[PDB]
């Protein structure tokens, strides 16, 4: 048994806790989860190797940043969840999320997760974002984030469809088990 | 009648202790919650520590003031109000000077604590 502190970071209303509750507890949170932060534990396998995950559901608020930055130490992989429905969450990942996780953990591997890849094609999300003057995060856009901020991989998840959830966290683990070059 | 949200995801600290965030239930007597916290920080002698809000209060968690434990309010475990009182008898009356001054600023800040009082 080998544990990885995978502090899942990411904005509010973008899908950290949705991805986690779909992962650790296997449920899609109906409403925006009021998050301070949590501790979970599951049993997952990574490319044929089973691993232990002691996980952290940190807050996306600007308020309890001191507590979330207390969570960043001991972290071995940073899961940054930003809404594809809200690419301003992608911009926040570019400005604060990745920079703060790196200021608290330099060179500690970071997974990049595009939450709600199922909405890149859903009419409501596209129409809302076009009315907001932005487009849902294309895999090239998240991949540009990943190359720019040295994310080990840019994944996408849809907690509504349970898409990529276990895949997201196995990749988070193998960001550490197999360090990316 | 019905109780408030007892299951509350709060930070629990002790000065020098890295917080560990569980789903604390407030129904059981506070001796048991303080017991689990203290054992988590490898602390026996439970009656000599009482939790306190890491709020600007620094007010010790007894049974009177644990309905102020809201989601996100950090709990800062520390010496129980009786232990703080005894600490203050010995560091308010003594012949040390700096210790009196700082302990007395503590006592001034802490007098508002009815639980300590
Ligand atoms: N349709 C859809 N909505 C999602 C998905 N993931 C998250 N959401 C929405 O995002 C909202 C908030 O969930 P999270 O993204 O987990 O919130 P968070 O990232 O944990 O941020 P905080 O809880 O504030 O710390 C939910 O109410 C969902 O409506 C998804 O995969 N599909
Ligand atoms: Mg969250």
């Amino acid at each position: 048994m080998q544990s990885i502190k995978c502090v899942v970071v990411g904005d509010g209303a973008v899908g950290k806790t949705c991805l986690l509750i779909c992962y650790t507890t296997n449920a899609f949170p109906k409403e925006y989860i009021p998050t301070v932060f949590d501790n979970y534990s599951a049993q997952s396998a990574v490319d044929g190797r089973t691993v232990n995950l002691n996980l952290w559901d940190t807050a996306g608020l600007e308020e309890y940043d001191r507590l979330r930055t207390l969570s960043y130490p001991q972290t071995n992989v940073f899961v940054i969840c930003f809404s594809i429905a809200s690419p301003p969450s992608y911009e926040n990942v570019r400005h604060k999320w990745h920079p703060e996780v790196c200021h608290h953990c330099p060179d500690v591997p970071i997974l990049l997760v595009g939450t709600k890849k199922d909405l890149r094609a859903q009419p409501d999300t596209l129409r809302r974002l076009k009315e907001q003057g932005q487009a849902p995060i294309t895999p090239q856009q998240g991949q540009a984030l990943a190359k720019q901020i040295h994310a080990v991989r840019y994944l996408e998840c849809s907690a509504l469809q349970q898409d990529g959830v276990k895949e997201v966290f196995a990749e988070a683990v193998r960001a550490v088990l197999n360090p990316t070059p | 009648m019905p109780p408030p949200a007892d299951i509350v995801k709060v930070a629990i600290e002790w000065p020098g202790a890295y917080p560990k965030l569980m789903e604390i239930d407030q129904k059981k007597p506070l001796s048991a919650i303080i017991k689990e916290v203290c054992d988590g920080w490898s602390l026996a002698n439970h009656e000599y520590f009482a939790l306190q809000h890491a709020d600007s209060s620094n007010f010790y968690i007894t049974e009177k003031n644990r309905n102020e434990i809201k989601n996100g309010t950090i709990l800062r475990l520390t010496t129980s109000p009786a232990q703080n009182a005894q600490q203050l008898h010995e560091r308010i009356q003594s012949s040390s000077m700096d210790a009196k001054l700082e302990a007395l600023k503590d006592l001034a800040s802490l007098s508002r604590d009815v639980t300590f009082a």
